[PDB]
Order: C-alpha cells, then sequence, then structure tokens
RNA sequence: UAUCUGGUUGAUCCUGCCAGUAGUCAUAUGCUUGUCUCAAAGAUUAAGCCAUGCAUGUCUAAGUAUAAGCAAUUUAUACAGUGAAACUGCGAAUGGCUCAUUAAAUCAGUUAUCGUUUAUUUGAUAGUUUACAUGGUAUAACUGUGGUAAUUCUAGA
RNA sequence: AUUCAUAAUAACUUUUCGAAUCGCAUGGCCUUGUGCUGGCGAUGGUUCAUUCAAAUUUCUGCCCUAUCAACUUUCGAUGGUAGGAUAGUGGCCUACCAUGGUUUCAACGGGUAACGGGGAAUAAGGGUUCGAUUCCGGAGAGGGAGCCUGAGAAACGGCUACCACAUCCAAGGAAGGCAGCAGGCGCGCAAAUUACCCAAUCCUAAUUCAGGGAGGUAGUGACAAUAAAUAACGAUACAGUUGUAAUUGGAAUGAGUACAAUGUAAAUACCUUAACGAGGAACAAUUGGAGGGCAAGUCUGGUGCCAGCAGCCG
RNA sequence: GUCGACGUACUUCAUAGGAUCA
C-alpha cells in the first residue's frame, strides 16, 4: 500500500464484535482514538448491534448528530469513534449509563451503571515521566495525560479518574492480594487475586491470577488491569463476577434456569 | 377476523418512537394491506395515522400469519424528521423527486467538468468566429 | 467481496452400487417407504454413518472423559428427541446399534400412513405434497419431514385443507357447479 | 487392486493364469433441462491489443459573493435568505483488478527501534510576541479585445 | 541498561511559533460612555503523549538440479576509521586503510506451467498433490528510466523522456494507456448486461443531505450445493388370482394465467390469494446398455432343404 | 539416403496343472 489503509472487510474485523459475515462486504473501522483497533468497540455497533436501539448506520448517525451520546462525559458525533474498556457512554434521553467491561466470554458486554459509579473510570498508569518545564506527567492505557501526579503512582498502578475534572481521586499499587481484570488473551474477561509476578529482564513479564473458585492462570502483565482490593471491587463488576465456568456446568445451568 | 399482537417492545426515546414486531393473524384472508396494519396500530397506540410507519412483511410458509418489523413516532414532525425518504413517498408524506437516470447525471458531470469557467465567454467566442 | 456461504453434499454414492443384496435392500426399502429414487437411501445412510463414525470416535476415549460426556450426552439426547433411539436406550452403544430402517420410519410419509390419514404410503406422499398434512398449526409439505416425539401427536389435516374443513377443492365446486347448471 | 462375468478341453470338478468390470477430482464435449432456496463466473505460461460509455469529488450557523444569479423585502445604506462560477481547505496514496517479476527474496510465527517519520483522532500544553486591527510587495472568477483545423490550449488589458 | 526524561550556562539562526480568523446570543457592572467586562461553539497553532500507520530489523522455516565445486573481490565483495546522504541505523555512497566473506552441514550457477500463507483433495496411519481465485501480506498498471505535489507516491483513471504500438490532422501540430465495471479483437468455429440503484455495508468531503460500476439489485450456458412435482383412491372389461386398458367414477393439487395485497430505492421473484388451470391428466422425462422376432427381400460360402453376414429396401 | 547409434513410444511370443469319466 502507498498509505493508510481506510476499509476494513467484515472477516477481518474483530471477532468479539460479533458481526453477521452476510449482512454485507465492509465492517466499522474504528478511527483513530483513545483505544486501539482491535481493543476498541466503535459506537455504530454499540448503539445498533448490542443496544439495538438504531437499526441502520444511518439512524445511528441521526442519534450522533443530535448531540444524545456522551462518551466520559464528553459529546461525540463519530459513528466510528473507538470507545473501549473503561469508558462511559451516557445516553441522558433514555436516562441511561453504560461501562464496558469484558464478560467471561471475551466480548463488551452491555453493563449499565448507576449515576453515581458513572462519574468515574479507572485507567492503568502506562507511563509517568517528566514533561517540559519539569513537570510530571501520567499517560493512562486510554491516552490521557494528567498532570501533578501523586509521586508514588509508579506504572502499572491504577488511577481512578474523575470525569468532570480529569483529575486523580485516588490510586491502587499494584502488589499480590489485589483484585485484577484479564484485558488479553485468552483468558480475556476473568477476574482474579494476584499471586505472585514473575520477572524476566529484557522480557515479558507474567503474572499469576487466583480465581474465586481457587483456579490459577498464567498471564502476560500487559493484559492485566487492577481494579480494586479483593472482595472490594472499585467498580461494578458484570454479571458472572468474571469467573470462568466449564462447558458442562454451564448447559448444567442453562437447563436449571430454563 | 384479524388480531395484531405487538411484541418485543423497546421505547426509544432517541429517536423518538416505538419499535415492535407486529404479528399479525389474519385467518381466511390473504394478508393485510400495510394501510390498514398503520390505521390499526394508529388506533391502539393513540396516534395520528402519519406517524406509524410498518414494513417488512412477509406471511410464513403455509399462510395465515404475518410478521414485521413497526415503528410508532411521538408526533408526525419526528415520523416525517426521521423517517426514510422512500418510506414517506410510500405513504404519501413526501413526493418523489424526479431525477434523470444515473446514465444521464454523470455524462452531464462530465461535459460539465470538460468546460471551466461560467462558459458564456466561450459561447460569445464561438459565436463570433463562426 | 462478500463472504462465503457453506455448502454441503447430504449423501454420498455407496463404495459398491453393483452389490446385488445392496440392490435388492435399496428395492425392498424404497417399495416399503415409497422413496422416488436411490438418492434418499443414498442420504439416510450417508447421515446415519456420520453418527456412527462420531459413536466410535467417542467410544473409542476414555470413560468420564469431559468432551466424551458432553458429546454423548448431546448425541444421545438428539437421537431420544428425534425419536430414533427410545428412552430406555440412552448408551452411545445403542447409538452405534442404529439401523435405517429406524430414520426411514421417523419420515412424515411414514407416519402419515401409520396414523391412518392416508391408504397407501405413495397416497402420503401426494397428500404431503399437495399440501393437506399440517404439524401443529403449520402445513409441512416435505414427505422427508423427520418428525419429533412431540411432534408426532399433532399431525392432521391442514385447516385450508377440504379435509380438514375448508371449502371444496376446484374439482368439486367445478361438479357442483356444473350439475346446478 | 477388490467382487462379479467370461476364456483357458472330449466333458465335469479342484487349483492357477488371462481379458473385462473401482474411484472422485480435473479438462473438453454431447443429449436433456418443469418448481424452491443458495451460489460461482481466470486460463493461448496472450501481464497480448482495445472503439464507445462510466468508475472521485466535496459546503456546514460557523474561510471568500455588489453573479449586471433567483427570491423575498423596508427585519438593515457595509453584508447577512438561497446561491452558479472561482479562490481557499480537504480527498484523489482508500477502494477495485491481476499474479508478470520474485527461491532466505516474498510470506508465517516470533522479536527490536536506547535506530526514525507519522496528516488525522484523543489528552495535555505557550502572561516572556496602527492594534477600536497593516499592505499589493495580487490575482482568480468577472468585463472587454483575440490566435489556432483541432484539445479539460490559452495570449493582452 | 544510556550521553534517558528534564534542567542549567555561553552564544548562533536568509529560522519558526506564541490567534490581525468565523457563527449564535446579548448577560453583569457602573462615574451613562455606541464606557468596562462577559457566555455557548467552529477553525487554526509549538511541543509532548496516545491512535491509524510507515521504514528497517533479530531467530527458524522454501520445489528440482552435483554430468552446477568452488564462489565474491578490477567496476564494494568482508571489516575499521572520517565524511556525504537519509526521517533515521547501515559500504547506502565517497576517501584512506587492511584481506577479508560463503561452501560437500551443498555456497555459487541453472530450471521452475514459483506470488506466500490461512486453506482444499485423498489416505486407516505415515505421506502425496493442489492453493490465479471471497481473508491477510507483497509487487504491477504495455517495457525500462526519472520526478512535482503532498503527512503519506517513485502514483500511472499525476507528469517527462526513450522503446513498441496506435488515434485526429487543413501536414504546421495535438492527444494516448480497461491486469477497474460493461463491451470488443486476437480464427474462418462462437457463450454474462455496453441493464437499475445508492435503499443495506461501509468509505470520502467544508460534511446528517453530495458522491461511490467499492458495493447492492435484477438479467444471463444445469459451475459447485438443498428440497422436490410428472399422479392418488375405486369400478368394469379382457388374457393365462396374476397381468394388461387411447375402458370407466368423482375427489385432490401445482406448472402456468391473474384481481389484489406483501415484497423492493422502483421493479422481478418468493411466501399469500379472489377467478381460471387435468384422462392420451397431448399440461406428451430424459440419458445409456442388453436381447429378440418377422419377408414371394438382398449379399456371401458350401458334403442337397443349410450356415454366416445382416435385413428403414418385399 | 527406404543410413548407424542412442532416447522415446508402442506391438508381439512364450499358460496351463491334478482327479474322475468315455
Ligand atoms: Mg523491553
Ligand atoms: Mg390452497
Ligand atoms: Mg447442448
Ligand atoms: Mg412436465
Ligand atoms: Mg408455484
Ligand atoms: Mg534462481
Ligand atoms: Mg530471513
Ligand atoms: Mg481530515
Ligand atoms: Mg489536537
Ligand atoms: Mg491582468
Ligand atoms: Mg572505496
Ligand atoms: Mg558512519
Ligand atoms: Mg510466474
Ligand atoms: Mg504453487
Ligand atoms: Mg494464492
Ligand atoms: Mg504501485
Ligand atoms: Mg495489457
Ligand atoms: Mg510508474
Ligand atoms: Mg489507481
Ligand atoms: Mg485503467
Ligand atoms: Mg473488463
Ligand atoms: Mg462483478
Ligand atoms: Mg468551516
Ligand atoms: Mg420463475
Amino acid at each position: 500500500a502507498r498509505g493508510p489503509k481506510k476499509h476494513l472487510k467484515r472477516l477481518a474485523a474483530p471477532h468479539h464484535w460479533l458481526l453477521d459475515k452476510l449482512s454485507g462486504c465492509y465492517a466499522p473501522r474504528p478511527s483513530a482514538g483513545p483505544h486501539k483497533l482491535r481493543e476498541s468497540l466503535p459506537l455504530i455497533v454499540f448503539l445498533r448491534n448490542r443496544l439495538k436501539y438504531a437499526l441502520n448506520g444511518r439512524e445511528v448517525k441521526a442519534i450522533l448528530m443530535q448531540r444524545h451520546v456522551k462518551v466520559d462525559g464528553k459529546v461525540r458525533t463519530d459513528t466510528t469513534y473507538p470507545a473501549g474498556f473503561m469508558d462511559v457512554i451516557t445516553l441522558d434521553a433514555t436516562n441511561e449509563n453504560f461501562r464496558l467491561v469484558y464478560d467471561v466470554k471475551g466480548r463488551f458486554a452491555v453493563h449499565r451503571i448507576t449515576d453515581e459509579e458513572a462519574s468515574y473510570k479507572l485507567g492503568k498508569v502506562k507511563k509517568v515521566q517528566l514533561g517540559k518545564k519539569g513537570v510530571p506527567y501520567v499517560v493512562t492505557h486510554d491516552g490521557r495525560t494528567i498532570r501533578y501526579p501523586d509521586p508514588n503512582i509508579k506504572v502499572n498502578d491504577t488511577v481512578k479518574i474523575d470525569l468532570a475534572s480529569g483529575k486523580i481521586t485516588d490510586f491502587i499499587k499494584f502488589d499480590a492480594g489485589k483484585l485484577v481484570y484479564v484485558t488479553g488473551g485468552r483468558n480475556l474477561g476473568r477476574i482474579g487475586t494476584i499471586v505472585h509476578k514473575e520477572r524476566h529482564d529484557g522480557g515479558f513479564d507474567l503474572v499469576h491470577i487466583k480465581d474465586s473458585l481457587d483456579n490459577t492462570f498464567v498471564t502476560r502483565l500487559n493484559n492485566v488491569f487492577v481494579i480494586g482490593e479483593q472482595g472490594k471491587p472499585y467498580i461494578s463488576l458484570p454479571k458472572g463476577k468474571g469467573i470462568k465456568l466449564s462447558i458442562a456446568e454451564e448447559r448444567d445451568r442453562r437447563r436449571a434456569q430454563q | 377476523a384479524v388480531t395484531i399482537r405487538t411484541r418485543k417492545v423497546i421505547s426509544n426515546p432517541l429517536l423518538a418512537r416505538k419499535q415492535f414486531v407486529v404479528d399479525v393473524l389474519h385467518p381466511n384472508r390473504a394478508n393485510v394491506s400495510k394501510d390498514e396494519l398503520r390505521e390499526k396500530l394508529a388506533e391502539v397506540y393513540k396516534a395520528e395515522k402519519d406517524a406509524v410507519s410498518v414494513f417488512g412483511f412477509r406471511t410464513q410458509f403455509g399462510g395465515g400469519k404475518s410478521v414485521g418489523f413497526g415503528l410508532v413516532y411521538n408526533s408526525v414532525a419526528e415520523a416525517k424528521k426521521f423517517e426514510p425518504t422512500y418510506r414517506l413517498v410510500r405513504y404519501g408524506l413526501a413526493e418523489k423527486v424526479e431525477k434523470a437516470s444515473r446514465q444521464q447525471r454523470k455524462q452531464k458531470k462530465n461535459r460539465d467538468k470538460k468546460i471551466f469557467g461560467t462558459g458564456k465567454r466561450l459561447a460569445k467566442k464561438v459565436a463570433r468566429r463562426n | 467481496p462478500r463472504a462465503p456461504r457453506t455448502y454441503s453434499k447430504t449423501y454420498s454414492t455407496p463404495k459398491r452400487p453393483y452389490e446385488s443384496s445392496r440392490l435388492d435392500a435399496e428395492l425392498k426399502l424404497a417399495g416399503e417407504f415409497g422413496l422416488k429414487n436411490k438418492k434418499e437411501i443414498y442420504r439416510i445412510s450417508f447421515q446415519l454413518s456420520k453418527i456412527r463414525r462420531a459413536a466410535r470416535d467417542l467410544l473409542t476415549r476414555d470413560e468420564k472423559d469431559p468432551k466424551r460426556l458432553f458429546e454423548g450426552n448431546a448425541l444421545i439426547r438428539r437421537l431420544v428427541r428425534v425419536g430414533v433411539l427410545s428412552e430406555d436406550k440412552k448408551k452411545l452403544d445403542y447409538v452405534l446399534a442404529l439401523k435405517v430402517e429406524d430414520f426411514l420410519e421417523r419420515r412424515l410419509q411414514t407416519q402419515v400412513y401409520k396414523l391412518g390419514l392416508a391408504k397407501s404410503v405413495h397416497h402420503a406422499r401426494v397428500l404431503i405434497t399437495q399440501r393437506h398434512i399440517a404439524v401443529g398449526k403449520q402445513i409441512v409439505n416435505i414427505p422427508s419431514f423427520m418428525v419429533r416425539l412431540d411432534s408426532e401427536k399433532h399431525i392432521d389435516f391442514a385447516p385450508t385443507s377440504p379435509f380438514g374443513g375448508a371449502r371444496p377443492g376446484r374439482v368439486a365446486r367445478r361438479n357442483a357447479a356444473r350439475k346446478a347448471e
């Protein structure tokens, strides 16, 4: 190619969007934004294919141009705005607030939240560095640059960002016994407690996570997101509480509830 | 008799309307016109007929029932504002715009691309030359 | 372009089409169940082969193997639901013992014959293709329709059918009009 | 190969042998071709040659209208409704097609940029630089005068 | 892990940036001035970070060929130093230096009807073959060479030369690139429509609206696949409880025709459905193979009257 | 030139044996 691509075939689109393979030939390409392409849910798919509010792309554009959709407390109008992990989607007319969280199956789940819990978000500190004029700043997983951080905040910590002011309200250190959420890999969507961090200089760090059912799994450190202390999450978790269930047990539960 | 049932009803304030699936049981009848269903839905939901839209009617194999998707807007102005132009034309709320076939429009676009400026000067020049 | 739509063959030619015993068995099956051509027998043989191969493969695995338990339970459930496998025979061993005739038995043509609506299997086929038979509230015009245990009790003449309480067909009212004239 | 059929002599058995009978896929071709659903369209190693037509343009309240544009108007003697043409900005490097070249090349998996550029999006970020606001160091569209057989040709004022 | 982030000192610059831009609206202070102050947005702008990307890059993995055994090095091949260039590392190039680098563990050379992969076929398993072709990545736009613009191009539905073709011409000149969608030629023997639409998918723009042969819709050789009509129930007759009906009775139904409605951007079609639509149900199912029998008939041969060939012809 | 060698492709000849019976 001679430049950046602007099209996305349906088959090449991220699996977890759950797009029909025969509805069309192309899929929404998320525009550049806070989140990466493969780890983002564009607003069109959220409003049309998940909430079923809009029947087709044109109605989604009609919704957005009315300025009813807010992402992280700011109005967005791009149909392909890449909403992602820990972003708050507010629809005032419906009096609805959503937080985008992966369910156990690894897909973004429609999770309804109260307004108070919608007042803030959580961000993984991706970088801590001194800016120009000797001003420290922190860059989070969603690309927010926050100046004058608390000095104790280090990389891989979690910061609770208030959306109204864009400032850090509190922070959680990455330590053993903390509650964490998996945001990548085959263990995507699971929740557990840290047990031990293996360090490999010049390589990818590994973290052992024990679930509430005492099952253990190892995951690369880049895919871990600290969300609180054990039993005291700082956000409301989706149904299932991040517990992975075997196929047989899922069958049993499904038959029972039916 | 004919019985209309509304199912999977969603209330969308964003588009200012109500979505649902309409199931029509029509024994001993071929099927029901969209106009009659629009009237009946308007009566049941207490709205203008102009504010009711219906489509996607496919009588199942063996006949006797039809299934499609139905919309009830809060007031007629919103119906005109959000409804697709073609569905408005179906209902008579809007008039079809007459336009030439795509080939003619594209050829005219190319011929205009050929000319630069208003073209009156070219007309006067050719008139003087000949 | 648009993503592919999958397709598959539902039948395969037997290893030996020319065996005399096979020809005789096909003749017997076709006559007993009123099958149009050998393609139906080949189709049902293909399905039964697929199920029995799957049953073999699951049996090969160790007992209590989670894949074995799950897949065997699902297969036995499906076979019991469709009526081929009886309630008391819920073991993969008895799945492996199935025969083609059991599948031919569940066909809507055979069931329509057995329940007494038709005087011949061919009469049942003609009735089915002429839109006279309804499973539940629904008209079915496919002889190869496989009837479930729940659905077997709801086979009846369709409401729209002249035999089901509707108006007489074209021939009947035509003759009545001619007689009246 | 397999099973089955037939020959192996004056006949019948038991061997052995021989001939024919298996397969889908692929190419070409013949005959037929009523209904429902669904779906594809290369090939002369000729990436050989193409008539004609179309396939990339784009304007919001929010860059520039004294169009001698349209329509309302005394809800405006600076403009303000709509708006051709042109300047300006953006796009045209996406998409679509083909497999000629290419044998550690491409490509697959896996690494690195403490070795570098990055329109755009998102978030931060600049009291330190006649002003009730500077020029043509300037032109398009437009008016008018013209050249060529001819072209998305353009010359002077 | 750093000469990292950042800061500071002294200077330097054809040297930048630090809002001379636009819409909507008319709030608050008073010393009552078209005084001071002030809201909601658009578009610009330095640097950092993020995102879409780009470039180079580490390890391992490619079919046939040894009757290709030595190759690379003069004109860069291996490495050092300094410089030029690059967005940047680097023999990428320049100048001076050394003589290096690969190879029977197959280098180098040759063939390839060689784009690579996800995959497809077969097989009991090992294996064998195919993969132009719905997705990913690479290269190209008749063949070489070279560039403006722009963040992004060695672009070709951008430009310039040359090579080859080829169009207009008043002979002075001008204009070319279907391996995009349709549609032609390449033979004297052949095969989809120069159709409709942006309604769904998403993409482009100053942008809800315009545009999109990308794409969708329909048309068209049985590509490859699914289901599935062409009759069912009786009576009578004839013939050696079986077979045969241009025998016979009234019941059912869709191929097709068609009000209507549904469907669609508008249509066609499907599913529905008033009304028509069956006895040779002539509403006339096909493709292959095997075996007969007949004459004042024909040919050929002979241990009479026969045998072979064959028989649309007597 | 109905030439030699080689390469390639095809054709062809070598199948009856034991037991019983007349
Ligand atoms: Mg690292
Ligand atoms: Mg009927
Ligand atoms: Mg033919
Ligand atoms: Mg027919
Ligand atoms: Mg029909
Ligand atoms: Mg080579
Ligand atoms: Mg390599
Ligand atoms: Mg842009
Ligand atoms: Mg910015
Ligand atoms: Mg001038
Ligand atoms: Mg040198
Ligand atoms: Mg150097
Ligand atoms: Mg090739
Ligand atoms: Mg290949
Ligand atoms: Mg390929
Ligand atoms: Mg190229
Ligand atoms: Mg060509
Ligand atoms: Mg080029
Ligand atoms: Mg192009
Ligand atoms: Mg072209
Ligand atoms: Mg073409
Ligand atoms: Mg096409
Ligand atoms: Mg603007
Ligand atoms: Mg048809």
